[PDB]
């Protein structure tokens, strides 16, 4: 019995024969007593119980800068349609039909007097879109450190004037302090609404956070440049209404609803379950600041408020990494009149792009990219030199830093303020600052200091507030260091070359969370008044940049950079041409989707719990998470120099890079086999391109197989400890077709699997031979199983070989031939191995076998019916029933007689 | 017909069988396939199970298995058990010819090189085309046009230098021509002297090398190809043995899985421009050329040239050139490669793989067959029917990425969406090292010798390099001949004549030399390179003076590994012989699961025309219905040597000894003392890298130590001892004698915003461009490279590293160790460092001293053979072998020691990969055991003496040795003095002529050569040393004079090892030095205790 989603509302159970159960198709949205406006997001099976995540396109949330219930649903227009998670049990005397068991509703988070200050001035970047361009991401360079501290015109005095600004020995006065928000991708407050238009060039087009300016004239200009269906020209903007709608942004005729509503609807996107708790987190296509923790024992008439991610102090590995992330949010001591930002209110990373959520062994695994969040100035006037500018900067480890992952991520380069920029090293260039600590080109001159790019004297007048980006990128500065951090090109020059990790850009977050702390998360959600922090211990962060192969011109990465790479065509985001094959129009922002934990099916040493590893897809590779089941914690090794063993990134090949990552539909784990499957449905693509051209390739589907690789934990006594991170491996499995609308794939059994697809509005079945991870077509069997005559199971072709094979019985005279006259009916019945001699069978596939079961019919005769192995690995016979309903195949029962009275 | 007659003859005079032994080693039965009467296949059930009763045995159908008539005569060479099905075995059968291949008559088994009658004296350049191309006086006006006006586009930086050239290509609409085909501009032509000087098999390979049997003929003639029959065996049963299925290893089922790009090997994804460049330079074109690899082509050398490359070329109109057309010379699997590819079976699940062998079945002196891919037979319905197929190693190894190996990085093991890289293995074997499947042996990297290209007028003075590229010199090591290298290998011939006189040092094409390299400053790049923005129909040859030494050349233009697969845009060629050890953990489940037939597509095909080629992306989405990409991820991991990188590797190379005499290559254990050959530590004088190039931001970036002093090595250049740190711009390059290169000129200056002009060339330069020059601080100047280091390790283990020689041992031509060699004066000609023709990365004098070519190191009396850097006149030199005839394919059984370690015999060494499966930090991960038998070490054909290796019950692997089994050379030179005598290590090392060496500041500039074409006749006493027999005679090892054990049959065992063996954690790591220097100190402190570092003499015991 395989439960497959028929459509946005219907779910049906399919037999291993790839045929639906009669009257099993059920409208779950109506079953849950939810209006037609609702639809199901994701479903999980846990202890033979089906859970569902319900989100409604009618939901409408509002944010109020003042008051107590600042975030609340919009019941004025009957828009109060909160999401629901519902537990379903197959309650009946065998036969798939579902019923209510418990219905948990998810309410909007409560905001403390301290979260409210931050949210009032918080602005969220418009979500990344499938047709987003690099130059669209790019933002014009902001004021440099010299401009912001010493001011314009006061040049050639950096050395003398840097001491009193606690920037002693700072080597890069030209270091960028961020990007100006006066243009670029549209930023909006939680109470505002993003536009449907995207600026092609984010250094010249778009009005950024200036909502009044955008609405006044720039919105009209964008409409003129880009209409909604082509009659447009698109010289400056792209109309991405279709691609905004597809990835889960609700619309009012043509304008998206407010940002708070968009964030809520995006946060109610994924589901993981546990015997004690149920956790709901957002999808990967836009940052989700809050996630719900649901107590399965909660009363049905209660509310399940979520937890603010800002209240979840994740463990970023080393405390240096944690504080590196926490120091970029904003200025700590603002105190202007109300200027508050996440750092000032003592809060951690507020936004993540959660790749996926899953559970195993009562443990919940979460993974996602750190969503960028950084302070911005809102002084608007004399005016601060940093007016209108975001306060962000790359934090790549300096070239000087001692090798070893621990030393690299603990290096203080950029701990407090910008130091990177452009530099010249012998015959090449290194955008990363060569030095750190107290090292220079002529010996030691004292520690290198850095500080937040805000002038000290105007500390009482600089209004600094937080912001949330739509991608892992933190500093959107159109500059070389930014592009190198995004594309993972920074390499130290020493003999043991290594990649310098940008501790605060393209940061990948993963970990395992246990009930002992999910309870604290629930307590935080319930926290009245002031917010209460949550500590997640078994988590870590690894810098996982986009592959450099996805950008034209950047052929390969090494410490020695080719001189042409200094050219502005590769230095800047705006000039960086993208060759991204994974369906994304950009190649500077990473993205992950489809976390799915799994248990190791292979044996393990006695006394050691079976291993379980989790894989999460990412642009250009597969990241595997390794865990120590002996403690239900991330796997780690004692040697700090080695990279955190709990993380291992395996790059893709062309076949996987070509698989659009924005069409992720479902991921299934074959527990007995030990391989994942990432099925992608092209139908999820939006209707029209960014230039409003209809999408010409919306039909098709493809699946990627992920199989374990390397050496796993606790295999043998010499493997109880590991120093190499178990690494996954992805392959283009072999099930892909561009001309079919897929319905679902069936993990039929170890050696085979089936896929349901439609090509002419009529359901069709084709089965695939699973060759230990890979799939290939086997037409001969496909047509046989397809011959069901409208029945629940394929019929036996008595005159031709079919899925059931062909069975020929021996003549009753064989009883005389083998001298079976003396044997009794009971004696023969007691010997199935002797019953074997009464029939010869020709199986239709390898390992397929048949056997006979017989019953007495008279003192000298008995009735025999055949049992046959099927593709799924189950024997099928006359008494065969799937979820109660009999198969009624009609196998050739036989009767034999001639036994003695002994 | 001849081979059929030979097989018929051998069917009578030879007998072979596979006899089974009990657990006690007592023979039970024979299984003589040529004498088994009335053999019968196993009676099967309906489910495919073979009916079997333990005591009655296997049921017999009474009728002979399939193809019995044409399979009865073949010989067994391998038997492999299944892991799952009981009592099921496979045995690998080959014809008797493949055993008697070498003994066949020479006229049908020929050598790619010919000694000839030598009626006109030996001269290695006779078979080499050397004459250079000359400007076409009828095609001058089609040279690439300089940009009319550089588009400022707010690019305020302005350069007075010459503007970039335009390379415009656009499809247009013409059927067979392009509106613009700028890459095809062809202003050069071959010199016309006694006919046009170009590669053409008809007038060169009159007695062309050809295989015994074309691949199609192997497939058709069932009796000549390998075949594996699955038979069931039971010793204690009545019907003890019976056969199952018989399946021929069809070579066509292998060729059909070649990537389509291999249908046209003469070409490559670059296409017209590189094809033209190579053709004019006399380097053979393509990525796998029969001019360099004649084994794999049915017609052999008869197709060995660039003619008919599968794309239109040589058209009178350049716009026409560059269209796909009929091809006639695809890669195939002829007899020799095929039977190199049959061996070392492994059984996995229901399928059995043949990974091929080391190729010695058909490995002659000057030809190197190898295993090009993996044959697979898959069995269905419980070993009832079967399907036979094979895949090439290229599509299997595409997934190699540096993060995998713990050894050397940036190696030439990568490929791309066109599988123009053709890895092949001399397979040691495949075996389960514990739970991890291991493939091991030796592997051929992408070519790294020919990556640099000569200038179109400098082919008469770089004969060694031009031969290496030509395929006459089948040598893989990189020859240090940097004077004539073009500034950039990948500059189309349309930009070679933009500066004919050379006075301007044409920015787009000039004699490669780093000393005039441009800065990397923002103003410099903005003015020179970035300004000329390139479009889909326009690419520029930038004025930026690109130029660097061998390391930079390879880093830019070799198929080096990258953190992503299929990402190697620049594949030049494939090594001749396996130049790198290789052991890879293969993916057992994936290999079991991959489909039999592969399906490539338009993505793998070459660009149909230049219009599509121009914007040809490196990565394209595979066609939906193709499955070629699935094969890419077979290799889980890989390694090539010890887990060391950078100069640490060369430091270890110094540590390993030379089997020829046993002395270390370093000569460390004792003022004019001998110097180490590979490493530079304690060689030359320390110099500060902070005074090199920009002289900025380098006090702590390259060297963690407070003092970043680097040992410049041998052949360094300095103003004076007082200024050893960094050399100022006094390497001025004059084109004619006309004055220095003249920096500060308007041509060599850039005007940034505002016009504040400044010079574009560095003030101070690194203090060495010697062949042993290492510079972590200047990749443009450094010469030591990981691709060189791997080949150096392999060939140092083999013991056949060539040496440059000026003076043989003849009277009045003697090189004196004393009073003529001064190690303390390496800067001057007294140091005898050639600096031209030497093997890159090593020091000729140190190498010779190790060999003992001068001094009593190897011989009781000084051979007086050495290299002298004469200053009073011109000097000529030639490279000669080491005197040993080990060859890189000499690899034995793959013997598994335990759950984590494995090894195999390699030449005279036994090498065990201690730390490959489960590496441990700080351990070099290799244990080496040398052979002690001098007769074997110095033999003419030593590998014929190795009679297999195995794991002994005591737990130490051992290797058989029969010093009476050596096969002498085919004849005693008939009856006349044959100056060229072929031997497995013999190579036509071309002569090198070099101008007089300066008494002072010898190596400030690159050592200029002169036309050496006519120098052959003046160096007979040196050419005579090309043959290995003469070198042995000089050293005293020429004949039984080596003495020692007369017969001395016995067995050799690897050194005993413990947990602490291979531990160099003390020698690694860094507190007060650089890693290479501290490792040098560590090894030096342990010269008398090489055992604990994993180096020792293999214990040997005599057996009658």
């Amino acid at each position: 019995t395989f439960l497959v989603k028929e459509d946005s509302k219907n779910v049906t159970a399919y037999t291993p024969f790839a045929t639906p159960i009669t009257d099993s198709k059920s409208d779950l949205v109506s079953l849950a007593q939810l209006d037609s406006s609702y639809q199901i997001a994701d479903q999980t099976i846990h202890n033979t119980n089906l859970f569902v995540l319900f989100k409604s396109r009618d939901v409408k949330v509002k944010y109020e800068s003042s008051g107590s219930n600042n975030i609340s649903f919009d019941s004025t227009s009957q828009g109060e349609k909160p999401s629901y998670v519902v537990e379903f049990t197959n309650s009946t005397n065998i036969g798939i039909k579902w019923t209510m068991v418990k219905k948990y509703q998810l309410d909007v988070p409560n905001v403390s007097s301290d979260m409210n200050q931050v949210l009032k001035n918080l602005i969220l970047e418009q979500p990344l879109t499938k047709y987003t361009l690099n130059s669209s991401l790019a933002k014009e360079k902001g004021k440099t450190q010299r401009e912001v501290h010493l001011g314009s015109g006061q040049a050639n005095q950096w050395t003398s004037q840097r001491n009193q600004h606690d920037l002693n020995n700072n080597p890069s006065p030209n270091a960028s302090t961020g990007f100006k928000l006066t243009t670029g991708n549209a930023y909006r407050k939680l109470s505002e609404s993003w536009p449907i238009y995207e600026p092609i060039d984010g250094t010249k087009q778009g009005k950024g956070k200036d909502s009044s300016g955008w609405s006044s004239t720039e919105e009209n200009e964008a409409k003129n440049d880009a209409p909604s269906v082509s009659s447009g020209t698109f010289n400056k903007y792209l109309n991405t209404k279709q691609a905004l709608e597809s990835i889960g942004i609700l619309f009012d005729d043509q304008t998206p609803r407010n940002v708070i509503t968009q964030l809520y609807y995006a946060s109610t996107s994924k589901l993981a379950v546990t015997n004690n708790h149920i956790v709901v987190m957002g999808n990967s296509f836009l940052p989700s600041m809050w996630y719900w923790v649901v107590e399965r024992s909660a009363q049905e008439n209660a509310s399940n408020k979520p937890t603010w991610f800002a209240n979840t102090n994740l463990d970023w590995g080393e405390d240096k990494q944690k504080q590196f992330v926490e120091n970029q949010l904003g200025y700590k001591e603002t105190t202007s009149t109300n200027s508050h930002n996440f750092h000032s209110k003592s809060f951690t990373q507020p936004a993540y792009l959660i790749s996926g959520i899953d559970s195993v062994n009562d443990q919940i695994i979460f993974s996602g990219f750190k969503a960028g969040s950084v302070g911005y100035d809102s002084s608007s006037s004399s005016s601060s030199s940093t007016k209108d500018q975001a306060l962000a900067w790359s934090t790549t480890t300096s070239l000087d830093s001692k090798t070893g992952y621990k030393d690299l991520v603990t290096n203080d380069t950029g701990l407090n303020g910008p130091i990177n920029g452009s530099f010249s090293i012998q015959d090449t260039f290194s955008f990363v600052v060569p030095y750190s600590g107290n090292h220079t080109n002529n010996g030691t001159t004292g520690p290198i200091k850095t500080a937040y790019p805000v002038k000290k004297d105007q500390k009482s007048t600089v209004k600094i507030n937080s912001l949330i980006n739509a991608t892992p990128l933190n500093s959107y500065g159109d500059e070389g260091i930014g592009v190198f951090d995004a594309l993972g090109l920074n390499y130290n020059f020493k003999s043991n070359q290594e990649r310098l990790p940008s501790r605060t850009d393209q940061i990948f977050v993963y970990g395992i969370v246990s009930p002992n702390e999910l309870r604290s998360a629930k307590s935080s959600a319930d926290s009245t008044g002031s917010d209460t922090k949550v500590n997640w211990s078994n988590t870590q962060s690894r810098y996982l940049p986009v592959p450099y192969n996805y950008s034209e011109g950047i052929i390969d990465a090494d410490g020695f950079k080719r001189p042409e790479n200094r050219g502005a065509s590769v230095t800047t985001f705006s000039g960086l041409k993208s060759i991204a094959p994974d369906g994304f129009a950009n190649s500077i922002a990473n993205f992950s989707v489809g976390l799915k934990a799994g248990i190791d099916p292979n044996p393990v040493m006695s006394g050691k719990k079976a291993n379980y590893g989790a894989v999460v897809l990412t642009r250009g590779g597969v990241v595997r998470l390794n865990f120590n089941p002996g403690n239900d914690s991330l796997l780690s090794t004692t040697d700090n120099n080695i990279a955190p063993i709990s993380f291992s990134f395996t790059p893709f090949t062309a076949a996987e890079s070509a698989v659009d990552l924005t069409t992720f539909k479902e991921v299934t784990y074959n527990q007995e086999s030990g391989l994942w499957s990432y099925i992608f449905d092209s139908s999820l693509k939006p209707s029209h391109d960014g230039k409003q051209t209809p999408v010409t390739d919306n039909m098709g589907f493809s699946v990627i197989t992920v199989s374990r690789t390397g050496i796993e934990l606790n295999q043998d006594q010499a493997t109880t400890t590991l120093d190499v991170a178990p690494s996954a491996l992805a392959v283009q499995s072999g099930i892909q077709s561009t001309t079919q609308t897929l319905t679902g794939v069936l993990p039929l059994s170890e050696e085979f699997s089936a896929v349901i697809a439609k090509d002419s509005d009529q359901n069709k079945i084709d089965i695939y031979k699973n060759n230990n991870g890979l799939f290939e077509i086997d037409t001969q069997l496909s047509n046989s199983v397809a011959t069901n005559n409208g029945g629940l199971a394929p019929s036996y072709t008595e005159n031709r070989v079919d899925a059931w094979g062909k069975v020929e019985f021996a003549d009753n005279s064989v009883l005389q031939a083998r001298n079976l006259v003396d044997k009794t009916v009971d004696e023969i019945i007691n010997t199935p191995e002797i019953l074997n001699s009464f029939f010869r069978f020709t199986p239709a596939f390898e390992d397929q076998k048949a056997t006979l079961v017989a019953t007495k019919q008279s003192d000298t005769s008995l009735s025999v019916s055949p049992r046959i192995q099927f593709l799924d690995g189950n024997f099928y016979d006359l008494n065969s029933t799937i979820a109660g309903v009999p198969l009624n195949i009609g196998f050739p029962s036989r009767v034999f007689a001639g036994f003695a009275a002994l | 017909k001849y081979l059929n007659a030979v097989e018929k003859y051998l069917d009578g005079q030879q007998n072979f069988a596979i006899r089974r032994y009990d657990n006690n080693g007592r023979a039970l039965y024979d299984i003589n396939l040529a004498k088994m009467e009335n053999p019968s296949t196993v009676q099967r059930g309906l489910n495919g199970e073979p009916i079997f009763d333990p005591f009655k045995g296997f049921g017999l159908t009474g009728n002979a298995p399939t193809d019995w008539n044409e399979i009865k005569g073949k010989v067994p060479v391998e038997v492999v058990q299944s892991p799952h099905s009981p009592n099921l075995y496979f045995v690998l059968l080959v014809p008797k010819v493949a055993l008697e291949y070498h003994n066949l008559n020479n006229q049908v088994v020929k050598e790619s090189l010919e000694v000839k009658a030598t009626q006109s004296s030996f001269n290695p350049t006779q078979r080499l085309q050397k004459d250079s191309p000359v400007k076409d006086s009828s095609k001058q006006g089609e040279k690439l046009s300089e940009t009319t006006a550089s588009s400022m586009s707010s690019g305020m930086a302005t350069s007075t230098r010459a503007k970039a050239l335009k390379v415009e290509v656009e499809r247009g609409s013409q059927s067979d021509s392009l509106l613009k085909n700028d890459f095809a501009k062809k202003p050069l032509k071959h010199k016309n002297s006694s006919g046009e000087v170009k590669l053409e098999a008809e007038k060169e390979f009159t007695e062309a090398w050809k295989p015994l049997l074309t691949t199609d003929q192997i497939a058709r003639e069932k009796g000549m190809g390998a075949t594996v029959v699955s038979f069931y065996d039971a010793p204690y049963s009545e019907n003890h043995t019976a056969f199952g299925l018989v399946d021929h290893i069809d070579p066509k089922k292998m060729v059909e899985n070649y990537p389509p790009s291999w249908k046209t090997p003469k070409w490559n994804h670059h296409g017209i421009w590189d094809y033209n460049a190579r053709n004019l330079l006399l380097q053979t074109t393509g990525f796998f050329n029969p001019r360099r690899h004649p084994e794999w082509f049915d017609e052999g050398q008869a197709k060995a040239d660039n003619t008919s490359p599968g794309f239109k070329v040589g058209d009178t109109d350049h716009k026409k050139d560059g269209f796909k057309k009929n091809s006639s010379s695809p890669i195939a699997l002829p007899f020799e490669a095929y039977f190199a590819n049959i061996g070392n079976m492994v059984a996995i699940g229901n399928s059995v793989f043949i990974f091929g062998g080391n190729g010695h079945a058909t490995k002659m002196f000057t030809t190197n067959p190898l295993s090009i891919g993996v044959f697979r037979i898959k069995y269905t319905d419980n070993f009832s029917k079967s399907s036979v197929t094979g895949w090439p190693y290229a599509v299997l190894f595409g997934g190699l990425i540096n993060p995998q190996t713990n050894g050397l990085k940036d190696l030439p093991l990568g490929t791309n969406r066109w599988f123009e890289y053709v890895p092949r293995m001399a397979v040691s074997g495949v075996k389960w090292v514990g739970n991890q499947l291991v493939l091991a042996g030796t592997l051929t990297m992408g070519d790294t010798a020919t990556v640099p290209r000569l200038k179109y007028d400098q082919l008469e003075k770089h004969l060694n390099l031009v031969a290496q590229g030509q395929g006459l010199l089948r040598e893989d090591l990189q020859i240090f001949t940097p004077y004539g290298w073009a500034n950039r290998p990948d500059i189309p011939v349309g930009a070679w004549l933009q500066d004919e006189m050379g006075s301007k040092f044409g920015p787009h094409y000039f004699l490669n030399n780093p000393d005039i390299q441009d800065n990397v400053n923002n103003d410099t790049v903005e003015a020179l390179i970035s300004s000329y923005k390139n479009t889909d129909k326009l690419k520029h040859v930038y004025p930026y003076r690109y130029s660097g030494l061998y390391a930079w050349q390879l880093f830019n233009w070799s198929n080096k590994l990258t953190n992503t697969p299929l990402s190697a845009n620049f594949v030049n060629e494939n090594s001749y012989a396996p130049n790198s050890l290789f052991a890879a953990i293969l993916n057992e489940d994936l290999l079991t699961g991959l489909s039999d037939k592969i399906f490539y597509g338009k993505e793998n095909e070459f660009a149909e025309n230049e219009a599509d080629r121009f914007n040809q992306l490196l990565s394209l989405n595979p066609n939906p219905n193709t499955n070629w990409a699935r094969y890419l991820n077979v290799v889980q991991r890989f390694t090539t040597g010890p887990n060391l990188d950078s100069s640490t590797f060369d430091q270890f190379l110094d540590f390993l000894p030379w089997i020829g005499n046993g002395k270390p290559f370093s000569n460390s254990p004792s003022s004019s003392t001998p110097l180490p050959t590979f490493s530079n530590i304690n060689v030359g004088v320390k110099s500060m890298i902070t005074q090199h190039l920009n002289k900025e931001n380098t006090r702590w970036v390259f060297i963690p130590n407070f003092s970043p002093d680097i040992w410049t090595g041998a052949g360094y250049r300095v103003q004076s001892a007082n200024q050893k740190n960094g050399i100022p711009f006094e390497q001025v390059k004059p084109s004619n004698n006309s004055t220095p290169f003249d920096p500060n000129s308007d041509d060599n200056k850039v005007t940034p915003s505002g016009g504040s002009s400044k010079p574009t060339t560095y003030p101070a330069l690194p203090n060495s461009i010697s062949p042993t020059s290492d510079w972590i601080n200047a990749l443009t100047f450094t010469n030591k490279n990981n691709p060189q280091r791997n080949q150096l390790l392999l060939r140092s283990l083999l013991g056949t590293i060539p040496v440059l020689i000026n003076k043989s041992g003849d009277s009045n031509d003697q090189f004196n160790k004393d009073s003529e060699q001064k190690w303390d004066k390496t800067e001057t000609n007294e140091g005898n460092l050639p600096g031209f023709g030497e093997v890159n990365g090593l020091y000729n004098a140190a190498l010779l001293h190790t060999y003992g070519f001068f001094g009593t190191n190897t011989n009781s009396t000084d051979p007086k053979i050495g290299f002298k850097a004469d200053s009073s006149s011109s000097s000529s030199s030639t490279l000669v072998g080491s005197g040993l005839n080990w060859t890189s394919q000499d690899v034995g059984n793959l013997v598994v020691i335990n759950d984590t370690s494995f090894g195999f015999q390699l030449g005279g060494w036994f090498i065990t990969f201690t730390d490959f499966i489960r590496p441990r930090t700080g351990y070099l991960g290799i244990t080496l055991s040398s052979l002690q038998d001098q007769t074997i070490i110095w033999a003419d054909q030593p590998w014929t003496s190795f009679k297999g290796s195995y794991l002994d019950s005591d737990g130490t692997p051992k290797s058989l040795w029969d010093p009476t089994a050596l096969k002498s050379l085919p004849n005693s030179s008939t009856t006349y003095d044959t100056n060229p005598t072929l031997s497995p290590s013999f190579q036509l090392y071309q002569p090198n002529k070099v101008k007089a060496y300066q008494t002072t500041n010898t190596y400030n500039k690159l050592i200029e050569p002169v036309d050496a074409t006519s120098a052959a006749t003046n160096m007979t006493s040196l050419l005579k040393l090309l043959t290995t027999k003469n070198i042995k005679a000089k050293l005293g090892k020429g004949t039984a004079s080596s003495q020692g054990n007369n017969n001395g049959g016995g067995v050799s065992q690897t050194i005993n090892t413990i947990t602490t063996t291979g531990n160099i954690s003390e020698g690694l790591k860094e507190e007060t030095s650089i890693q290479a220097e501290t490792l040098k100190k560590f090894f030096d402190s342990k010269q008398n205790n090489k055992s604990e570092i994993g180096i020792g003499d293999s214990t040997f015991t005599k057996m009658d």
